[PDB]
C-alpha cells in the first residue's frame, strides 16, 4: 500500500485516462442523461478489468514533460469515440433534408433565431440509428477496439503521426455521401411530385403551390417515409461497419507506420 | 528559475486559458467559420455542430499544426527534458515556430493598426512585434481569410440557385419555391465532385501556403 | 388596468401606426393603379409592369413626407415613455 | 502471480488484526496470573501494537480522501 | 429540556456546600463545646431534586473531652478526603456529559 | 436584548438572505423585468445580460431606496449606536419605512387575497397589517406593475415592425424578412427618443409617482 | 424515551434532510412546475425563478399548509414540551394530520400501485396505509395535477398564438413571425385577467379542493 | 380527467377561437372577395391591389369589434382558471 | 439499480419538452424510492442470509462477504445482456465459462452497468417515439395551414403534456419500470 | 394557534440570549465577591451556555444550507 | 493607513468585483454591444461569440485603455510602492484620471438624471460628480453610443438587402428567397471594404475622439 | 418481514439511548450513596456510552454524506 | 444625512484597522519594556482585534456571495 | 515604458519563487548543521513564504473566475 505499492498505482492512471477520454467521447457512452459518476466509474471499473497485463511505466513529472503522454491516450481517444458520431451524422443529415423537401423547414428558408427542423425528422431517424447501433454489439465495439489501441499502440515516445488525422478530417466526407445514399429515393419521388404539382401551373397559374402543393408533399413525405423506414435497417449496418474499418485500419495502420 | 511554487501554477491557469485563448491564437477560427459558411449555403444545419463540425475542424487543426507542433518538440521537449534548457530559452524557443505561423497569416496592415493605436514605436523588424500586438492582427487577419473562403464557397451554390430558380420560371413555372428544388442539386454538386475532399485540402493548402 | 384604457392605448397606437405609413400606402396603391390602368390598352404585360413606379413612388414619398413622419413616431413615442408611470394606476 | 491490491489491503488489515489480537492474549495471559510474561514485554506489545492501528487509520483517512477525490474528476 | 444536567450539578453543589461544612470542622477543631456538625449527602440530594433550592445534623460524638469539643479528627480527615473525590468525580462526570452534548451537536 | 451572540448571529444570516428577500423586497423586480422584456424587444440581447442590465438595475434601485435607506439610518443605525436600542424596537424602527413603502406600492386586493388565504383576523388599517400577508401582496403586485410596464414597452416597436411589413407587402415584397428590415429602425425609434434615459427616468417615476 | 444522546441527533439530521424531503413531501412541486409551465407560456422566463417564483411558492406554501402545521403544533409540540410525550408518540402525534393532508391529495389509483408493488397484503381502511406507500403515490399525484393545471394554463396563450397567426398571414403578411406579435398580447391577455391573482389563488384552493 | 374532458376543453376554446377571429378573418376574406370581383370586369391586375383595402378592413374591424373580442376573451380567460382548481378530479 | 431508472427519467425530461421537474428532489427521490421497493426481496434475502447471522454469531465479515454477495450476483445477472459478459471475459483473458454461476464479480460488474446503459436508453428512446410523433403532426399540419413561421414547438408542449397525462403517463412508466426490473 | 415560524425562531433566540445573560450576570456576581454564588455553579452555567449557544449555531447552519439548497433549484 | 489586514481584504474583493463592475465600467461594453449588431447584419453570427469576438474586444479596450492605466500606474503603484501612499489616496490617485476618462464620454444629459434621482445639491464642476451617479450616467451613455454605431454598421447591409430584393422583384422572381442571396454578397461587401480593420479602427476612433 | 430500514435505525439509536440512560442510572446510583455500584464500574461504563454515541455519530455522518451525494445530481 | 454605503464600509474598514494598529502598538510597547502594559491587556486586544477582524472576514464573504448570486441571474 | 501586464505578472511571480528559494536554502543549511542561522528564523521565513504562496493562489483564483465570467457572456 505504499509507494511499493503507490508508484505502481501509477499502472492505472494512462489507461484509465484513455477509457475515459473515449467514455466521454463516444456516441452512446457520453450521453448527458448518464449521472457523470456512472461513466467516470465505468472508465474505472473497465480499466480495472484491463489494467494487469498491461506492462506500463512512466511519470507524472512536475511542471510534467510527460503531458505529452497524457495527450496522446486523450487523443487516441478522441480518435475512437468521436468518429463513431459521424455515422450518426449521416442520418441526422438524410432525415433533415427530407424535411427540407417536404414544407417543414420554409422558416429556415427565407429569414432565423429558432429552426424548430431538428426537432422534428432528424431526431427520428438519428434515435432510431442510436437503437439500431446499441442493438448489436453497439455499445461494445468501440470498447473492444479501445483494448486492441492499448495493445496496438500501448505507451510511447512516438505516439502520433502526422498524415494520419487527414484520415479522420476527410472521412466525412462519407457523412454527406451516406446521409445522401440513403435519402436518396424519398428526395427524387419528392422531386417528381414538386416538379409535377410545378407542371400544373402551366394549365392554370393560379394553383398556388402554397395552396395545392405543401398539404399534398406533407403526405407524400409521411407516407413515402413510413414505407422507406426499413430501408435504414441496412444502410446503417454500412454506415457502422465501414466506419469502424476506417478506425480499425487508423488503428493498425499506427503501428506498421510508427 | 522557479520552485515548486509557481510552476503548476502557470501551467494550471495555462491549461485554464487553453481553450479560448490558445484555440483562437492558431487556427479552428478560420475552419470553423468556413464551416458554419459551408452549412448557410446546402441549407439546414444537418451536421450537428456540438458532435461533429466542431470536431472535424478540431482534427483539421491539428493536422495543421502538426509542423509548428513538431518544431515545437524538437527545439523544447528534447531540450527541456533534464537538462540545459530551463522555462527561459525554453519559451523563446518554443514561442519562436507559433510566433512564424501566425505572422506567415497575418495581413500586413492589421499589424499597422494595431501598432498604430498600442503607440508602439518603431518596429524593427519582423521579429521584433510583440504578442500584444501580433494577436488582435491575426484574429483580424483570419476573420478576412474566412470570409473570403466562405465567400468563394458560396460562389458555386449561389449559381445553382439562381439557375435553377430561373429554370422553373422560364419553363412556366410561375410561383414555385425553387429553394427547395435547388437543395437535392446542392447536394448533388457536392458529392459527385467529392466536395469534402477538395474543401479540407484546399483550407489546408491554402492555411500555410 | 382596465380594457378601457388598454383599447384605447391601442387605438392610439393603430392611428400613428397608419399616419406613419399612410404616404407609402397611398402612393404604393396609387402607382400600381395608374400603371393597371394602363395595364389594358396595349393589354400586354410579363407579370406587374408597376413595379419600379411603385419603388420611385415610395422613394419620392419618403424623401418628401420624410421629417414629419419621423417627427409624429418620436413625438408619440416621447409622450408614450414620460406617461408610462401614470399609467399603471 | 497477482498482486490484487485489495488482496494487500487485505493483508495490511490481518497483519494489523493478529497483532492487536496477539497484545490482547498476551495482556489476557499475564493478569490471568500465567508464569513467564513480563510486564515491561506487554506494555511494549501493547504500545507497539498500538502505533500499527494508528498506521492503519492514517492509511484509512488517506485512501477515503484519494477515493472522494477521483470521484470528482468530470467525465 | 436542558434538565439531563441537573440530577450531577445539585449534587456538585451540594458536594461543595459539605465541603465547606467539613473544613469549619476542621477550623474549629479547638474551640471548646463546637458539637461538630455533618449533612446527609443521599437525603439533601434526593430533597433539592424533588423541590429544588439543608439541616445541620450533629455528628454523634465518640470520645469525650472535657471541652465539649466533639471534633473527632480521624473521621473527619477520612470524611473530607470522601468528599474530595467524590466531588472530583462529579467534576468528571458532568465533564463527561458536557462533552458527549456538545460532541453529538458539531 | 441580545449579546454579541445572537446579536451577530442573526446579522450574518440576515445577510445570507439578503440576495435573494432583500432584493426582491424593494425594487429591482419591476425594474428587471422591464428591463429583461425591453430587451425581448428590438431583437438580440444587446445588452449582457449578467452585467450591464443587471448592474444598472441595482445602481437604480438603491437610488429608489436611497429615501427609505435614509430613514431606517435615521431610526435604526444611529439610535442602535449603544443607546436605547438593540435590536427588538429597532427591528420594527427599521421595518416602518419600509412596510409604509411596500403598502404604498402594493394592489388594493392582493392584499384581501393573502389576507384572506391565510385566515387572518379583520384589519382596522394599514399598520395592522403584517409582514407575513405583506411579502407576497407585494411581490405579486410588483409582478402585474413589471408586465403591465412591459406591455407599453411593447406597443411602439410593434408598430414599426407592422408599417414595415405593410409597406413591404404593398411594394409586392413576397418573401422578405421584415425584421431583418425593421431592427434598425427599431434602434432608431430606441434612440432619437433618447430611449434609454426616458425609461430609466420613467421607471424611477413610476415607482414613488 | 431518548436522552439528549440521540435527541438533538435526530432532530440535526430532521433538518437536513428537511430542504428536499419534507419540502417535497406537501407543496411547492406543484406550485413550482406550475410556474415554471406557466413561464414557458407568456414568452421567455421574463422572470427571476430562483428570485421570485422561488420565495413565492414558499410563503404559498406556509399558506397553504399552515392548518397542518397549526394541528401538528398543536397535537405534537406543547405535548412534547416536558410532559407524557417523547419522540415515540410524537411521531404518529405528529404525521396523523400530516397523512391526512397527504391521503385527500393522491390519486385513489397510486396508492393502488405502489401497495401492489411493494407486496402489502391488503388495507383495511385510509389509515392502513403506510408513510412507505404514502410517500411516492403523492408523489406520482403531485406531479400529475401539476401536469394537468399547466395544459390547463397553456390553453389561452395557445389561443392568442394561433389566432394572431391567422390574422397575420390571412391579412396578406405571409412571413411575420407571429411570436413577436404575440408576446406582447400575451403580457396583456395575463395583465387583465389580473393573472397572478387568479392562478396563485386557484393552486391554492385546488390544493384543498 | 377523462378525454370527454379534455376533448370539451378543446372545444370550447376552438369555437372561442373562432370567435376571437371571426371579424378580421370574414372582412379580410369579404375585401378580398370584393376587390377581385371587381379585378375582372376590366380585368386589369398587378398582383393584388387589395392589400391596402385589407389593411383598413381590418383597421376599421378592430375597432368596432374591438370592445367586446377582448370581453369575450377575458370571460374565457377568467372562467378558465376560476374553474381551474375544479377539473382535475 | 437507480441508473437505469435515473437514465429514464432525464430521457423522459429531455422529451415533454422543458424540464419542469425538481431534479435534485423529486425524480431522485422517486428513484430512490421505487429501487428501494424493487430491492426489498433482494435486501431481505441478504439481511436474512447476512445480517441475522453476522450479528454475534457464527459468520463475522469472512462468509459474511459471500452470503451477501450470492443474492447480489443472482439479481445482477439476471438482468444482464447475455453479450456483455462475453466482451469482457474475451478481454480480461478469462477462459471458457461453464454456467451462469462461473462469472466473478471482476467480470460480472461491468457487463452489468453495460447491460444497465444498454437497456436504459432502449427504454427511454421508445418514450421519446411518440413525442416526436406529436411533434411530426403538430409541425406539418401548422405548415399545410400555411401558418408559415408559427413555432411548433410552443404548440406541441402543451399537447406532449396531455399526451403524458391522458395516457396515465406517470403510474405506467412506474410501472412499466418496475415490472421490465424483473420481468 | 397559529406558529408563524418567525415566532417560533424569535423564542429560541430570546431563549437562547435570556440563558446567556444569566450566565453573564452570575460571573459578574462571582468576581464581584457577592455571597451564595459558587465556582462550581458558574462554571456549569456558562458551559450550558456554551452548548445551547452552538446547538443555536448548527441550526442555523442547518436552516441556512437548506434554504440555499431551496432556493439553488430552476422554476 | 490599513494593516495588512484590510490590505489584501479589499485587494481580494476588488478582484472579485473586477470582472463585472470594472470592465462594465470602463469600455468593452460598447465595443462588444457593436461586434454583437455587427453579427446580427451579414446572415448568421458565423463567428464563435464566447471565444474570438470576446478575446478581440478584450484586446481593443486593452489598447484603449492603456493610456488611462499608465496615468494610474505612475499615479499610484509606484507612488504606492512603499512611499507615501497606501491605499488610501491610492484609490482616489487612481480614481481620478479613470473619472477623467469616464466624464470625456458621459452623455451631458444622463449626469443631470441621476443626480436629480439622488437629490443630490447643485454641483460646482466635473469634480463634483461622485462615482455614485457617474456608474450609472456612463452606462447609459455607453449604451446610447454603442446604438448609434449599430445603426452606421447597419446602414449598408440594409442597402445590399434591399437592392438585391428590388434586382429579384423587376427581374420576375416570384418569390426567390432574397436573405441566401444576400449574404455572400453582405460578406464581399465587407472583405473587399477592408471591414474588420476598418470597423476596429473606427470604434477606437470614436471611443476617444 | 422486511429489513425495515426505519425499524433498524429506530433499534440503533434505542440501543445507544438505553445504554447511556443505564449509564446515567449507575452514575446516579453511585453518588446518591447507595452500596453495590463502585467507581471503576461507573467509569468504565460511561465510557463505553461515550464510545456507543461516538460510533452513532460517525454513521450519522456517513449515511448523511451519502444521502447528499445522492441528492446533489442531476436527472 | 445620507446613507452612502460605500463611506459606511470605509468608516467599518478604518475601524477594523485602527483597532488592529492599537493593538500592534500595545505588543510593541509591551516587548519593548514599558511601565504601564500589562500582558493580559496585550492578550485580551490581540484577540479583540483577531475577533474583529473575523467578523469582517465573514460579513465579506457574504457580501460577495451575495453580489455573485445577484448577477448570475438571467434577466 | 507602461505597465505591462506580463512583464509585472512574471516579475510577481518570480518574487514568490525566489522568496520559496531563500526559505528552502535556509532550511536546507539549518538541517545540514550549518552554524549562523536559528530555529525561529527558518520558521518564520517558511511560514512567510506560505503565506506568499497563499496570497498568490488566492489572486489566480480570483483572475480566472474573472476570465471564466468575461468569457461566457452571449454576445
Amino acid at each position: 500500500t505504499s509507494e511499493q505499492w503507490l508508484y505502481w498505482l501509477h499502472l492505472y492512471f494512462w489507461p484509465l485516462l484513455r477509457v475515459l477520454a473515449l467514455i466521454s467521447t463516444a456516441p452512446i457512452l457520453s450521453e448527458r442523461a448518464i449521472p457523470k459518476r456512472v461513466k467516470l466509474g465505468l472508465g474505472i471499473m473497465i480499466t480495472l478489468v484491463i489494467a494487469p497485463s498491461l506492462p506500463a511505466n512512466d511519470t507524472p513529472l512536475f511542471s510534467i514533460a510527460a503531458l505529452w503522454l497524457a495527450m496522446q491516450q486523450i487523443l487516441i481517444g478522441i480518435a475512437l469515440g468521436f468518429t463513431m458520431q459521424f455515422a450518426f451524422a449521416a442520418v441526422r443529415t438524410a432525415g433533415e433534408f427530407i424535411g427540407l423537401q417536404m414544407g417543414l423547414s420554409f422558416a429556415t428558408f427565407v429569414d432565423p433565431g429558432s429552426h424548430l427542423n431538428m426537432p422534428v425528422l432528424a431526431r427520428i431517424m438519428d434515435m432510431l440509428a442510436m437503437l439500431l447501433f446499441l442493438t448489436f454489439n453497439g455499445h461494445l465495439w468501440l470498447i473492444s477496439l479501445l483494448v486492441d489501441t492499448f495493445h496496438t499502440l500501448p505507451i510511447g515516445s512516438n505516439p502520433v503521426n502526422s498524415n494520419a488525422f487527414m484520415a479522420l478530417a476527410r472521412a466525412g466526407g462519407l457523412i454527406f455521401l451516406n446521409g445522401l445514399m440513403l435519402a436518396l429515393p424519398v428526395i427524387t419521388l419528392l422531386l417528381t411530385l414538386n416538379l409535377a404539382l410545378g407542371l400544373l401551373n402551366r394549365m392554370a397559374p393560379q394553383l398556388s403551390i402554397f395552396v395545392i402543393g405543401f398539404p399534398l408533399t406533407l403526405t407524400v413525405g409521411i407516407m413515402l417515409m413510413a414505407a422507406l423506414m426499413p430501408l435504414i435497417a441496412p444502410f446503417c449496418e454500412h454506415l457502422f461497419s465501414e466506419i469502424f474499418n476506417l478506425l480499425a485500419d487508423i488503428v493498425s495502420e499506427m503501428p506498421i507506420n510508427n | 528559475s522557479w520552485s515548486l511554487s509557481v510552476q503548476t501554477l502557470v501551467f494550471i491557469t495555462s491549461l485554464t486559458f487553453l481553450p479560448a485563448i490558445l484555440l483562437m491564437m492558431t487556427s479552428f477560427t478560420r475552419i470553423i467559420i468556413v464551416f458554419g459558411l459551408l452549412r448557410n449555403a446546402l441549407g439546414t444545419p444537418s451536421a450537428p455542430p456540438n458532435q461533429v463540425l466542431l470536431g472535424l475542424a478540431l482534427f483539421l487543426t491539428f493536422f495543421i499544426m502538426s509542423p509548428v507542433i513538431d518544431k515545437i518538440y524538437v527545439d523544447a521537449y528534447q531540450p527541456f527534458s533534464e537538462q540545459k534548457i530551463s522555462m527561459q530559452e525554453a519559451l523563446d524557443k518554443g514561442a519562436q515556430p507559433l510566433r512564424a505561423f501566425m505572422l506567415r497569416q497575418t495581413r500586413e496592415a492589421d499589424l499597422a493598426l494595431f501598432a498604430r493605436l498600442a503607440n508602439s514605436g518603431p518596429l524593427q523588424g519582423p521579429e521584433a512585434v510583440p504578442m500584444r500586438i501580433l494577436l488582435p492582427a491575426y484574429v483580424t487577419s483570419e476573420l478576412k481569410t474566412a470570409f473570403q473562403i466562405g465567400f468563394t464557397i458560396f460562389i458555386p451554390f449561389l449559381i445553382i440557385d439562381l439557375v435553377i430558380a430561373s429554370v422553373l420560371m422560364a419553363l412556366g413555372m410561375m410561383m414555385v419555391p425553387p429553394a427547395t428544388i435547388a437543395l437535392p442539386f446542392k447536394l448533388m454538386l457536392f458529392v459527385l465532385v467529392d466536395g469534402w475532399q477538395l474543401l479540407m485540402g484546399s483550407l489546408a493548402q491554402s492555411f500555410y501556403s | 388596468m382596465t380594457p378601457e384604457s388598454v383599447m384605447m392605448m391601442g387605438t392610439e397606437a393603430m392611428k400613428v401606426a397608419l399616419a406613419l405609413a399612410a404616404p407609402l400606402l397611398l402612393v404604393a396603391l396609387i402607382t400600381g393603379l395608374i400603371i393597371s390602368i394602363l395595364q389594358a390598352a396595349t393589354q400586354i404585360n410579363e407579370m406587374t409592369l408597376s413595379f419600379i413606379p411603385k419603388i420611385v413612388a415610395v422613394f419620392i414619398a419618403i424623401i418628401v413626407a420624410g421629417p414629419w413622419m419621423l417627427n409624429l413616431l418620436l413625438d408619440y413615442v416621447r409622450t408614450l415613455f414620460s406617461n408610462l408611470p401614470y399609467i399603471i394606476g | 502471480s497477482t498482486v490484487s491490491f485489495a488482496g494487500q489491503l487485505h493483508a495490511a488489515l490481518d497483519r494489523i488484526s493478529d497483532r492487536q489480537a496477539a497484545a490482547r492474549v498476551q495482556a489476557e495471559k499475564f493478569t490471568l496470573g500465567e508464569p513467564g510474561i513480563a510486564l515491561n514485554d506487554v506494555m511494549a506489545d501493547m504500545q507497539k501494537a498500538s502505533v500499527s492501528m494508528q498506521m492503519g487509520i492514517q492509511v484509512r483517512n488517506k485512501l477515503v480522501a484519494a477515493y472522494q477525490e477521483v470521484m470528482s474528476m468530470q467525465v | 429540556l436542558d434538565a439531563a444536567l441537573r440530577f450531577q450539578q445539585e449534587a456538585l453543589n451540594l458536594r461543595a456546600q459539605r465541603q465547606e461544612i467539613l473544613a469549619a470542622n476542621i477550623a474549629n477543631a479547638d474551640t471548646p463545646g463546637y458539637q461538630a456538625r455533618d449533612i446527609d449527602f443521599a437525603s439533601e440530594l434526593k430533597k433539592v431534586m424533588v423541590r429544588g433550592r439543608v439541616d445541620l445534623l450533629y455528628r454523634v460524638p465518640d470520645q469525650p473531652s472535657l471541652d465539649g469539643n466533639t471534633v473527632d479528627m480521624d473521621r473527619e480527615r477520612t470524611q473530607f478526603a470522601d468528599n474530595s473525590l467524590k466531588y472530583q468525580m462529579g467534576l468528571t462526570v458532568l465533564g463527561s456529559q458536557l462533552k458527549g452534548m456538545m460532541n453529538v451537536l458539531q
